[PDB]
RNA sequence: UGCUGUGAGGCAUGCUGGAGGUAUCAGAAGUGCGAAUGCUGACAUAAGUAACGAUAAAGCGGGUGAAAAGCCCGCUCGCCGGAAGACCAAGGGUUCCUGUCCAACGUUAAUCGGGGCAGGGUGAGUCGACCCCUAAGGCGAGGCCGAAAGGCGUAGUCGAUGGGAAACAGGUUAAUAUUCCUGUACUUGGUGUUACUGCGAAGGGGGGACGGAGAAGGCUAUGUUGGCCGGGCGACGGUUGUCCCGGUUUAAGCGUGUAGGCUGGUUUUCCAGGCAAAUCCGGAAAAUCAAGGCUGAGGCGUGAUGACGAGGCACUACGGUGCUGAAGCAACAAAUGCCCUGCUUCCAGGAAAAGCCUCUAAGCAUCAGGUAACAUCAAAUCGUACCCCAAACCGACACA
RNA sequence: UGGAGGACCGAACCGACUAAUGUUGAAAAAUUAGCGGAUGACUUGUGGCUGGGGGUGAAAGGCCAAUCAAACCGGGAGAU
RNA sequence: UAAGGUGAUAUGAACCGUUAUAACCGGCGAUUUCCGAAUGGGGAAACCCAGUGUGUUUCGACACACUAUCAUUAACUGAAUCCAUAGGUUAAUGAGGCGAACCGGGGGAACUGAAACAUCUAAGUACCCCGAGGAAAAGAAAUCAACCGAGAUUCCCCCAGUAGCGGCGAGCGAACGGGGAGCAGCCCAGAGCCUGAAUCAGUGUGUGUGUUAGUGGAAGCGUCUGGAAAGGCGCGCGAUACAGGGUGACAGCCCCGUACACAAAAAUGCACAUGCUGUGAGCUCGAUGAGUAGGGCGGGACACGUGGUAUCCUGUCUGA
């Protein structure tokens, strides 16, 4: 896998109460990733850019909402959430 | 820049491109967590990458 | 908007976590001190008996934490009844913090040592000792003798550790329940206990609890610092003459003599590239340090994991031969080495480049050489604190960051309050364009504050900055006293009287948090100044001190001037927090100039020229808050930079001390166990399996064997003259392994004959002594190779690979080879012992 | 408002307005409106009139609130229960859940909402799509035909509504779960090692592979009762008993092969029908034994010393968490569901192709490739919230 | 014994014979109370095909997007 | 070119720049996701699924390129079948789709008018399809004229609503000739003498003239009313500039421009002039477009409706 592809995948950390709870239960980091990222690219990117080990990645596609800004109708962009399961022997 | 980068070899430009992509990823994670005050730097880093790639193209083709 | 992101997450989550912990602590506080109007029966028969009662309750299995609302009171009223100090609620909080692995944040004057009496009392009831560290013997002995009535009235012994104390008296120090002393005395007592030749010669106990008491210095800055590693008289070093003698056979164009040669390298003009880089990346000239007259010649190359100790010697000779030239870089006159400084024209006769460099300088010419010194005993301080079962520490208002604290080693940061409403007026910071306008504004401020009633501290970084500000201050005209870091008693004598009205103190490099600034004078040292105080003089001195102190708080308290800002914010808050202790009035103001050292981290002449385009404006304007934002951002940047350069060497300390704990665990495992004849027997059987495996292949045919090499190696390093080839060729009834058990049984009968003629327990003491000799010698060779590979990781991992898990693999292979050589040579020198035969 | 001309009109001026208008004499018209069931916009009338959308029905106390018949909590009352309950497909696309607001929307008020704003939420090797394969049918290289555009169609290639590999139980979120966690599995490929070896198709054969109706045998889901376990002796006569209430649950998978259904089996020799070849199928002739094979619900064992389990004890920012947790069986009844794509029976005589098994041709034969075991790796992408006899789909509406 | 039938009775389902209401309706064809078929020439889901001087029609000039004795949209067209 | 900027609703924050790598404008380049002729196969457009060849790296995979169809040409192969052909494979070049009107061709209405309606008219109009260029078509007499002559085609005005055609109804409607815009002639059907001699096309260079940024560009003050002067009043000045727009009411002299005078590193339009390449001129002797002209049958176009109907085109049979 080409490394400069891995440098473009992981867009943003995603924090919420569900991500808090998922970190407490099954120590999963929740990432905003690129729209076209597959699970192998995300696993290799977290294993390289964060120097940790990943067990498994579960990716879902969030569809953007439709908003009314000043009686003009727009639609927010879709994005991809990724639940990344850090390994049990890795402790933080 | 674009003149001090034009005086560099192909592997030097590739190493500089890798370093610029690493700083771009680090600044993107910094701004994504709400932590970046100097929000201009992302823009500069973006244009910097473009300069390197443009020079790479004019070192690759001609 | 949206996206309630990670920063507000950090603040909200940790704020609610500290508030919930403080709510439960407030409930515990409201439980313990619900009502205390009067107290009797000091500690004679009942509250000293609580010590034996708590030891009996832990003998039945009750948790020591369940005693926290009880046992604290057993301390508390004692400080009311011995010393007359009522423990405030914040002192209970800090003691409960120091009971766990957490950090206690509270201001000085709120009973620092009075808080520290609590967890020493709690951790001391285990019977293992309490190790509290001051920076000196002075405060340690002072608070040890202060708490000697407190611990003696409750049945606990106070041991003091001093440099120069006898080893049985050091045993009585550490075997006491509360042991006082400094950090280096503790660490080097540990290193001398690891240089003990029996477990009886140790002076320390098992490490129970370490109260740090100053976490700003030792946990961050003094984490790595070794002061005792090896002390040589050097006695001879002429073997490096026979190592550096191999060099003038070869020429400085190719074949291991090169100025790194880089394929082509450089031009033919003065090729001594003092930007050394020590590479020789051709990888064809590397062959000439191999065979022909013999060292590193059995078949191992120069990139082997087992030959680095010579590699940081021969390459040191190479960077002393062609690089550091005679009569300009250095001189040797009458056998004396002097570095001739090239840039400022000096002759450094009392300096020498370490890490074998001046040793190789002496090995090039005909100079007397100091010994190739071998590391014996070293440990880093943060990991020695990690070695304790319970670890906690307390600091002032200069607390570090909470995530940084928890990532040192498991230290939770809970903001303990002051129990007094804080009115320390932190003024907005003041920057000037030059030093002169800044210090003149400081001169007008110090004159107008010495006008009414105000004590002022002016803090600098150095003695010369203190000299410049005091020269400008006597151009204004005051009296001052500079705080020397060298002089502890003079520090206390200055700062104890610094809180007088119209008394100004100058500071040089604040270590941490100061001794207690008593504002409006100090009436306790005033009645100590009376040669025979009656009860009539103390009340008058207390009343005049009361008038001075209310005049001080009417004046605005203590003032702080910071002449510059440091590269860390902790020392800045250390300078700032002197004003307004225990809820008193106080003020603090920092000054800065554009020719300070904190403009040295900018390195951007564009923005440094854009600040000139503002204008002068010396005073009333609205000039720019953006430059102040730039200063704050750059200060946070260099604080994080200090964090990174700390963290890299912290990983280095982690890997070095992990190999240290490996050898110390196997050291105590091979030392502490009884009946070591069985241990020697088991290791001897594994030794003979391994040494026959190195020469005879397992499950090989009759021609694959190596008989004369095994015979000569047995004769050299076993004292066994075995007829191996005769024992092969005389009997064809022999088969496979069989020879392994034959040489093993011959070695066993040699050893049993020698132990019957030498005695049983004499052979046991000889076993333990020779085990210590061979183990310490090959372990200090392991330390030499480990230090040389931590200094010589510049040529191993370059292309797509990473050292430190390439350093760690080679050091683990060196560790395994050193342990097998340890076992082989222990069994050798136990089979080599010539005892007088009948 | 005043004056004046026969009239279309004209002149002057008060007030508003705050930047353009135009004498005279000529010139050109998009040059004059009350009508056309004229066109657009605005506003009356009927008139504060009909109506407020199933006659399933409400009453009280407390809460918040500026305000409570409608919102929240509680106690009653009434309605549906082959539905007005639950899960989906189609269709819709954020209506889901939380905070907040009550201008507009809601046939009334609203603190409420499927409304405004912000935030969060949809996690799959096994579910579905994708993918392999075809039906009706569509396009259709060439080809044939047609003034041109185009029309039909061969090889082919698409096309589900059909055929093809595999996961269940328990727990959890405010919002997802066969997707997350715990436990126990299973499937298909790749690579490597080992052992054995005749492998190979765009061909041949089998199989997939199929109708209606009826019957009654074995069962199961499920229900009832008893036993057992836990709790109760009861506002008003009686209620320590043949009394009252609640619980009495456990899967996939692995093993065993049962009720049942189908069929004789094995070996040798021969024939060229299966476009060529075949050891496979089809056919023929011997010998031998008569019991061999395929299929198959359910039960049983295991999964499971587990989970679940009424309840109890500790906390509990009252919303929950930690630990514990008794019995956890038997009989009877019983499906439209399973054996069953079976059996009988009729005439109207009841899809295709691929996956799968086998046979060889060309070809390669110590290779390759196949078979069996073990180890390792992979199973990508998309959908997953929510409504689905409905206030969210189709009917202009929160629509009998 | 057997279980045949464009067999019988009757729910789902399909339909629409009578009456009342509704007629600016709850509904641009329905509701209520009854009514006919309900193993067949049945009904229904998904997809496909047939195009207007045409289709399709167990045949009423019925249906072909709330339009049909020649659909709908645009044009000749400002037909006359 | 520049002291200001980072497009707008639209502020804010973070920054950059000020004498020339801020920004802006123009020329030439770079990148240019996916769908779309869509072109690797498919498809419910913006999606699914590949094959082949390279070249990596731990061996988990990755990155890039090509792969549609048709036409022509070449090469290699190659049936029934002997040669051969058909076919197949590969390579090279071209094409494909979009576009408002104009243009040429292949088809071609009906309402309507005739006061009904069928010949006719509407009308070769609308519309459909094909094809191309900046224009297309046409075009150098087998033409007109009238015994005198003109000398290719196209377009404008008269001829002229004339001669005619016509259920001689409604309607349709020339030509000869004249005045004008513009003007240009050649090649093959074939040999020799002479050659590359005229002409044309590509190509490069130079010059000229533009285009795509740009530069300079005149001349006014006082007072009154007024929120504000550009207005009233007073006295001046420019004009090859009193075209226009803005500035707190109506400005020649406040601003941008305006008349005028200049300007291109690079690309490029058009002219020449020059060089190269392809191409051949002139002279002599020839030769002079056959299923064609014309005819019979049936239609159509000529203003001309078969009429006494010339002429042109041909579906069919013929035929100098
Ligand atoms: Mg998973
Ligand atoms: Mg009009
Ligand atoms: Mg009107
Ligand atoms: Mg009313
Ligand atoms: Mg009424
Ligand atoms: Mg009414
Ligand atoms: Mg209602
Ligand atoms: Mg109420
Ligand atoms: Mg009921
Ligand atoms: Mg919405
Ligand atoms: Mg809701
Ligand atoms: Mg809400
Ligand atoms: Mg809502
Ligand atoms: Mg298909
Ligand atoms: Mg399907
Ligand atoms: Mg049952
Ligand atoms: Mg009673
Ligand atoms: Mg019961
Ligand atoms: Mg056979
Ligand atoms: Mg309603
Ligand atoms: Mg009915
Ligand atoms: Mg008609
Ligand atoms: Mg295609
Ligand atoms: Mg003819």
């Amino acid at each position: 896998i080409r490394e400069e592809r891995l440098l473009k995948v992981l867009r943003a950390p995603h924090v919420s109460e569900k991500a808090s709870t998922a970190m407490e239960k099954s120590n999963t980091i929740v990432l905003k990733v690129a729209k076209d990222a597959t699970k192998a690219e995300i696993k290799a990117a977290v294993q390289k850019l964060f120097e940790v080990e990943v067990e498994v990645v579960n990716t879902l596609v969030v569809k953007g909402k439709v908003k009314r800004h000043g009686q003009r109708i727009g639609r927010r962009s879709d994005w991809k959430k990724a639940y990344v399961t850090l390994k049990e022997g890795q402790n933080l | 820049k674009a003149k001090e980068l034009r005086e560099k070899s192909v592997e030097e430009l590739n190493t500089e491109l890798l370093n610029l992509l690493r700083e771009q990823f680090n600044l993107r994670m910094q701004a994504a967590s709400g932590q970046l005050q100097q929000s201009h730097l992302l823009k500069q880093v973006r244009r910097d990458v473009a300069r390197v790639k443009t020079l790479l193209n004019e070192k690759a083709g001609a | 908007q949206g996206h309630m992101m990670l920063i507000k997450l950090l603040t909200k989550v940790f704020g609610c976590r500290n508030d919930r912990t403080l709510r439960r602590m407030r409930k515990v506080v409201n439980i313990i001190n619900a009502m205390e109007p009067e107290m009797e029966k000091l500690s004679d028969e009942e509250l000293k008996g609580k010590t034996a009662e708590f030891r009996a309750r832990l003998e039945k299995g009750e948790v020591l934490e369940n005693l926290i609302p009880e046992a604290f009171a057993v301390v508390r009223e004692a400080s009311k009844r011995v010393f007359g100090m009522r423990h405030f609620d914040v002192q209970l909080l800090g003691g409960m913090v120091l009971n766990e692995r957490c950090i206690a944040e509270m201001r000085t004057g709120e009973g620092k040592t009075l808080t520290a009496t609590l967890p020493a009392y709690l951790n001391a009831l285990t019977g293992k000792g309490v190790h509290v560290v001051t920076v000196n013997d002075y405060l340690a002995q002072r608070d040890a003798e202060n708490n000697r009535p407190l611990f003696e009235f409750l049945g606990l012994t106070v041991g003091i550790n001093l440099p120069g104390m006898p080893a049985p008296a050091k045993r009585e120090a550490y075997a006491a329940d509360i042991t006082y002393g400094t950090n280096n005395e503790y660490g080097f007592d540990y290193l001398r206990d690891n240089m003990a030749f029996s477990p009886e010669e140790r002076v320390q106990r098992k490490l129970h609890y370490a109260l740090v008491d100053e976490v700003d210095s030792i946990l961050i800055d003094e984490a790595r610092t070794p002061l005792i590693i090896s002390g040589p008289a050097e006695d001879s070093s002429e073997m490096y003459k026979r190592v550096n003698k191999i060099i003038p056979h070869l020429i400085r164009q190719e074949k291991e003599d090169s100025e790194t040669f880089q394929g082509e390298g450089h031009f033919s003009v003065d090729e001594k590239s003092r930007q050394v880089n020590l590479t020789e990346r051709g990888l064809v000239l590397i062959e000439e340090l191999l065979v022909k007259e013999g060292i590193m010649d059995e078949g191992e190359s120069l990139y082997s994991p087992a030959n680095i100790m010579l590699m940081h010697h021969v390459t040191a000779a190479l960077r002393a031969h062609a690089l550091f030239t005679r009569d300009v870089d250095y001189i040797v006159k009458d056998g004396e080495v002097i570095i001739v400084d090239e840039h400022t024209g000096r002759t450094m006769q009392g300096r020498r480049w370490s890490d074998g460099l001046h040793q190789a300088v002496e090995a090039k010419e005909g100079v007397q050489i100091q010994n190739e010194n071998q590391t014996l005993a070293s440990i880093t301080f943060q990991n020695y604190f990690r070695l304790y079962e319970k670890l906690a520490g307390m600091t002032g208002t200069a607390d570090t960051e909470a995530f940084e604290f928890s990532s040192i080693y498991k230290l939770d940061t809970v903001v303990v309050p002051t129990n007094r409403p804080m009115i320390r007026k932190d003024l907005p910071d003041l920057v000037y364009m030059t030093e002169a306008e800044k210090i003149q504004a400081i001169i007008e401020d110090i004159k107008e504050r010495t006008a009414k009633g105000q004590p002022v501290l002016v803090g600098t970084i150095s003695i010369e900055k203190s000299e410049l500000v005091s020269n400008e201050l006597t151009k204004a005209g005051i009296k001052h006293n500079v705080l020397n870091a060298k002089f502890h008693a003079n520090e206390a004598a200055i700062v104890a009287q610094a809180g007088y009205p119209a008394a100004v103190t100058i500071a040089t490099n604040m270590a941490g948090r100061g001794t207690d600034i008593v504002l409006g004078g100090s009436w306790q040292a005033e009645v100590a100044a009376l040669e025979n105080p009656t009860a009539e003089q103390i009340e008058k001195i207390k009343a005049d001190w009361q008038v001075r102190h209310d005049a001080v708080l009417e004046a605005g308290g203590l003032h702080i001037i910071g002449t510059e800002r440091h590269e860390s914010r902790r020392i800045d808050n250390q300078l700032r927090g002197r004003s307004g202790r225990q809820g008193d009035a106080g003020s603090s103001r920092f000054y800065l100039s554009m020719e300070d050292a904190l403009m040295r981290i900018f390195a951007s002449d564009r923005v440094s020229g854009m600040m000139r385009k503002l204008g002068m404006k010396p005073g009333e304007a609205i000039e720019h808050p953006w430059v102040t934002k730039a200063i704050a951002n750059a200060q946070r940047k260099v604080e994080s930079r200090n964090f990174d350069i700390r963290k890299q060497l912290l990983e280095y300390d982690d890997v070095a001390n992990d190999q240290r704990r490996a050898i110390y665990s196997q050291r105590n495992e091979l030392l502490d166990v009884s009946d070591v004849s069985e241990t020697i027997n088991s290791i001897r059987e594994d030794v003979f399996k391994a040494t026959i495996d190195a020469y005879i292949p397992p499950q090989s045919l009759e021609e694959m064997w190596d008989i004369p090499g095994l015979q000569e190696r047995l004769k050299n390093d076993f004292d066994l003259d075995l007829p191996i080839a005769e024992w092969l060729d005389k009997e064809p009834e022999l088969h496979e392994e069989t020879l392994r058990e034959r040489i093993l049984a011959q070695s066993i009968e040699v050893y049993q004959r020698k132990e019957e003629v030498v005695g049983a327990e004499m052979m046991r003491h000889f076993e333990k002594g020779v085990m210590l000799q061979t183990l310490d010698s090959l372990w200090k060779e392991h330390l030499a190779a480990m230090d040389y590979l931590r200094q010589g990781i510049h040529l191993r991992g370059y292309a797509q690979k990473d050292p430190k898990q390439e350093y760690k693999r080679e050091s683990f292979s060196m560790f395994a080879a050193m342990l097998e050589s340890l076992k082989y040579e222990v069994i050798s020198t136990l089979s080599k012992v010539q005892v007088r035969m009948p």
